[PDB]
């Protein structure tokens, strides 16, 4: 039946130029016209640009004039997306879209693609930064402490971060890890603790980054 | 233009209907169209709705659409069901894309969210950067908003939110980095970090030294 | 800013319809630019009144295209040949909606006018193509003659003429004429034996009546005939076992009027990116040239074409009139007219049900006879003769 695939994403570097091709099956190619819509992490969609039947009528976004262009080969049911001058806030999906009539301007689509993955950013490998992340002047709710350890700006993933040679493991609490704009992964450790212990007991936090060979200890 | 404004998620319980409606900002909602969009997670999204009230092939009836002009807004009704169809929804009317919201089966109780606050410790200040971390924990379900203010007006740039995740305990949590110049944080008096779960605002404030 | 569309419906409810069509497609894509406002005027008696309502109250709003409709009470008193007349001296194109009478199919009379239903040749096209599937080769094509004739047998004859294959003695008559049993006498001593009708109403009862009383309506024959053929006088004079046609939506004019709106709605969006974009005139009086660009609008209503709508995928051909329609295949069975096939484009499809042919013989009775009573012809000279 109605069936649609997508590649040619994925990573490079600032300044490239990129070629996503998009190929039908089953259904009539040269009978309807395809739009391109991009997902972004956490937030929805936007549209980028739609074809027509043939050609003629033409339409993009109103942030990427210039940028980015579209063509179409009826013979073997393929959609070309060329674009260069890549930047760093497009670091997201595009999912390939087919219309229901021959004309764009109904802006109404159905039966996706799968989505393809791009992200352009400068991927280096740098060993991760760790900061202690002291608790309140000696406040308490139910005589609990909250310490913790900040691994900044390390690439690429995993990390392992564990107290004291991970000889405890009651009361720790690892996050998962966020990608900022800098394009280097963060993320925080946390252990609850009596607050009896505060200045009487040394917490020692141990990070370990395989890709980057980083083997840190850090007292709170 | 406008932007088309929906709540951030809803949560229910099997067996109830419910309805959901996103609110067009300008213009008369019967002057265009609208369409509601279904996704699953790690999944394509797929139509569900089109032309106002109209049904594609292979839907279960069950999705009924409201066109009713109101203030300016439509919706979806939904009828008492729950199986596996709990997931984040769209709504599309001419070039305009909404936030999303995610419906959620109400399994285990809702926790109030448990959210700490870390300011930026002297080790970084001495390396000319400063950090943020609010931390929330133990919360269900998985739909909390974040934002800071710096004591006297809304701040966004330089945050980092993670989305929630499932934990091994069937419950949700996220942690926020907001990064900030030393000078600037002791510029302001104090920093506070909102957390907003299923309608509930918890603010937690901090100071320099 | 603001553009017009007029039409000329047939009754009130066709004119409430295609308001609501119109608003409708505005409905749709109208993100600001265009409005896409439309007028609308009641068919009316005689002709010259006609026209001169026409030209007033519809090119008094620079209508930027026409919309026609077979007249509701008569058959042929009110045909749209004053509205193609007066729109198109000012190249404003015009759509016919339910009309068919391959007069409008040439430009050289008709500059501005193209149709949403193929027009009565294609009939010889489903002629042809049909003839191939059941093999039988020589034919004899008995037509009539005022314009129609002449168009079905040249086109059935252009046709005809790929596969090198000739045709038999193609004979005509006047139209409105009585008597034509000399004619069809002289076609009934022949060596073939299918026969193809394309004749008005009352000629067909003519032919008939004139073929039945020569007993040349039994067993061993097959006919041909259009949609005209039948339907109209079918039940009162046909013989049994004919195979006719006919358009599956035809009189359907609510669904026409919706596509018909859609094509010119997304054709109009289109063109209304150009650079060069010229009003339609203002005035009947005082006004005396060609709205320049409206040739080329012709041309972005020509190709484009391809609102995929309700009664299918709409795509106008090199000259007006559309292609790729689909007809059904009839069949008497005692003065019944069940359905024996569909034809959907190059190909027909037979179906589930049996066919009776001329006379009940459950067969496909082939068309030939091989005389075998030649006549000779020689001349008298020397020892040879």
């Amino acid at each position: 039946e109605v069936q649609l695939v997508e590649s040619g994403g994925g990573l490079v570097q600032p300044g490239r130029s990129l070629r996503l091709s998009c190929a039908a099956s089953g259904f009539t190619f040269d009978d309807y016209a395809m739009h391109w819509v991009r997902q972004v992490p956490g937030k929805g969609l936007e549209w980028v640009s739609g074809i027509s039947w043939s050609s003629g009528s033409i339409g993009y976004a109103d942030s990427v004039k210039g940028r980015f262009t579209i063509s179409r080969d009826n013979a073997k049911n393929s959609l070309y997306l060329q674009m260069n001058s890549l930047r760093a806030e497009d670091t997201a999906l595009y999912y390939c879209a087919k219309d229901r009539a021959s004309s764009w301007y109904a802006y109404g689509m159905d039966v996706w693609g799968q989505g393809t993955l791009v992200t352009v950013s400068s991927a280096s490998t740098k060993g991760p930064s760790v900061f202690p992340l002291a608790p309140s002047s000696k406040s308490t709710s139910g005589g609990t402490a909250a310490l913790g350890c900040l691994v900044k700006d390390y690439f690429p993933e995993p990390v392992t971060v564990s107290w004291n040679s991970g000889a405890l493991t009651s009361g720790v609490h690892t996050f998962p890890a966020v990608l900022q704009s800098s394009g280097l992964y963060s993320l925080s450790s946390v252990v609850t603790v009596p607050s009896s212990s505060l200045g009487t007991q040394t917490y020692i936090c141990n990070v370990n980054h395989k890709p980057s060979n980083t083997k840190v200890d850090k007292k709170v | 233009n406008f932007m088309l404004t929906q709540p951030h998620s809803v949560s229910e319980s099997p067996g109830k209907t419910v309805t959901i409606s996103c609110t067009r900002s300008s213009g008369s909602i019967a002057s265009n169209y609208v369409q509601w969009y279904q996704q699953r997670p790690g999944s394509s999204p797929t139509t569900v709705i089109y032309d106002d009230n109209q049904r594609p092939s292979g839907v279960p009836n069950r999705f009924s659409g409201s066109i009713d002009s109101s203030s300016n807004s439509a919706s979806l009704i939904i009828s008492g069901l729950k199986t596996e169809d709990e997931a984040d929804y769209y709504c599309q009317s001419t070039r305009v894309f909404g936030g999303g919201t995610k419906l959620t089966v109400l399994g285990q109780p809702k926790a109030a969210p448990s959210v700490t606050l870390f300011p930026p410790s002297s080790e970084e200040l001495q390396a000319n950067k400063a950090t943020l971390v609010c931390l929330i924990s133990d919360f269900y379900p998985g739909a909390v908003t974040v934002a800071w203010k710096a004591d006297s007006s809304p701040v966004k740039a330089g945050v980092e939110t993670t989305t929630p995740s499932k934990q091994s305990n069937n419950k949700y949590a996220a942690s926020s980095y907001l990064s900030l110049t030393p000078e600037q944080w002791k510029s302001h008096r104090s920093y506070s970090c909102q957390v907003t779960h299923e309608g509930s605002t918890v603010e937690k404030t901090v100071a320099p030294t | 800013k603001i553009v017009n569309i007029g039409a000329v419906l047939s009754t009130r409810k066709h004119e409430q319809m295609f308001r609501e069509a119109v608003n409708q497609a505005n409905k749709r894509h109208g993100s600001w630019k265009i409005q896409l406002n439309a007028t609308s005027v009641t068919h009316k008696p005689n002709a010259i009144q006609m026209a001169l309502s026409v030209c007033e109250d519809l090119i008094s709003s620079q209508v930027y295209a026409i919309l026609v409709s077979h007249p509701p009470t008569p058959n042929d008193h009110f045909t749209p040949t004053p509205v193609s007349y007066t729109a198109g001296f000012y190249r404003i194109p015009v759509l016919g909606l339910t009309t068919r009478m391959s007069i409008y199919s040439d430009k050289s009379i008709h500059l501005s006018f193209l149709r949403t239903v193929p027009p009565y040749s294609h009939q010889s096209s489903v002629w042809f193509e049909m003839m191939r599937v059941y093999s039988w080769n020589h034919i004899i094509l008995l037509v009539s003659d005022d314009h129609e004739g002449r168009a079905a047998q040249k086109r059935l004859e252009t046709l005809l003429e790929e596969r090198e294959s000739k045709a038999e003695k193609v004979l005509q008559f006047d139209p409105g004429t009585k008597n034509v049993t000399a004619l069809l006498m002289e076609a009934k001593e022949l060596e073939a034996r299918v026969i193809i009708l394309s004749a008005s109403e009352d000629d067909a009862a003519t032919v008939y009546r004139a073929a039945a009383m020569l007993n040349m309506t039994g067993s061993g024959y097959v006919w041909l005939v259009g949609e005209r053929e039948i339907s109209g006088n079918a039940l009162r004079y046909a013989p049994d076992g004919i195979l006719g046609l006919q358009l599956i939506n035809g009189k359907n004019e609510s669904a026409h009027i919706s596509d018909a709106v859609g094509v010119v709605a997304q054709a109009v969006h289109e063109l209304l990116e150009k650079e060069n974009i010229t009003d339609p005139p203002r005035g009947c009086v005082g006004n005396t040239n060609i709205w320049k660009t409206g040739p080329l609008f012709k041309r972005v209503l020509m190709s484009s074409k391809y609102a995929d709508g309700v009664t299918g995928r709409v795509e106008f051909n090199e000259d007006g009139d559309r292609k790729f329609a689909n007809y059904s295949i009839m069949n008497l069975q005692n003065r019944k007219l069940v359905q024996v096939g569909i034809y959907n484009g190059t190909h027909v499809i037979p179906n589930d049900r049996k066919i009776i042919w001329p006379g009940g013989e459950t067969e496909k009775p082939r068309g030939y006879q091989m005389s075998t009573r030649l006549k000779i012809v020689t001349i008298h000279q020397e020892p040879f003769v």
